[PDB]
């Protein structure tokens, strides 16, 4: 939060009043909360708005990343690290699996949030299992794609 | 009945040549089909086996008929059995790694999978 202002003359206030600065321009008048800031604003100045200038070229500079990111994605994720993730995913899944099993006996009714209180905790146990399956899926996607891809291209 | 049961011995098609109205012709083409089916399989089956053993359950009448018939099939090109080429290929199913070739484009399966999420 930043503001720009312009001074207002003492003679201007009495005759003109502060809404005269507002004419023939954007005319947005800012409130920067209550307290000293607002009170001081009113007694002193007229606050006017901020717009940003931009240019296409200016954007293009900002968006630019790295040469190195080009190979980064390609990179064949270690089996070791993957295995750590795989172990982590199957263990959470087993714990939740039970919950999933009890949960399906009921759940004849719609409204998924109610099913979350019943099966216990925020979010359904079916959704918890999927979340874990998906995280593994993401690790797997980089590794397998990368595994074939790397070998063929350098070869 | 015989052919469905898988008792090839029992068939009554390698002896249905003798009684005929004019059937003998049909019986012969059908017989030739029976002989082929067995003939290719036997190659895979076992390595260099006797000539006599290779006439017996090849539904042949003589070693001379077997020599010519076997040769077209790819075994017994010479006067010595060549069952051995074919037989050896079948037995180990769990040994074969050309690796990249066998993986069969991991990239494609991955790409199908990723897209939904």
């Amino acid at each position: 939060v930043i503001d720009a202002f312009r001074l207002i003359n003492a003679n201007m206030m009495v005759l003109g009043h502060e809404p005269r600065q507002t004419t023939s321009n954007l005319g947005h008048l800012n409130k920067p909360s209550i307290q000293a800031l607002i009170h001081g604003l009113n007694r002193h100045y007229y606050s006017i708005t901020i717009n940003y200038r931009k240019n296409e070229l200016e954007q293009k500079m900002l968006l630019n990343l790295h040469k190195k990111s080009w190979m980064e994605g390609l990179t064949l994720q270690d089996y070791s690290e993957h295995c750590k993730h795989n172990e982590s995913v199957v263990k959470e899944m087993l714990e939740l699996a039970k919950n999933y099993n009890k949960a399906v006996e009921e759940e004849d009714k719609m409204t998924p949030e109610q099913l979350a209180i019943k099966n216990v905790g925020k979010q359904d146990p079916k959704r918890h299992l999927e979340e874990h399956v998906d995280v593994l899926m993401t690790s797997n996607i980089v590794q397998c794609l990368a595994a074939m891809l790397d070998t063929v291209v350098f070869k | 009945q015989y052919l469905m049961e898988g008792s090839y011995n029992k068939v009554f098609l390698a002896k249905g040549n003798i009684p005929a109205e004019s059937y003998t012709f049909f019986i012969d083409i059908l017989l030739d089909t029976i002989r082929d089916e067995i003939a290719g399989c036997i190659e895979k089956a076992y390595e260099k086996i006797l000539f006599a053993e290779a006439t017996r359950i090849l539904f042949f009448s003589t070693p001379k008929k077997m020599t010519d018939y076997a040769k077209k099939r790819g075994w017994l090109l010479g006067p010595n059995n060549y069952y051995s080429f074919a037989s050896q290929q079948q037995k180990p199913e769990d040994s074969t790694i050309p690796s990249t070739e066998l993986a069969r484009q991991v990239i494609e399966y991955a790409r199908q999978l990723e897209m939904i999420v």
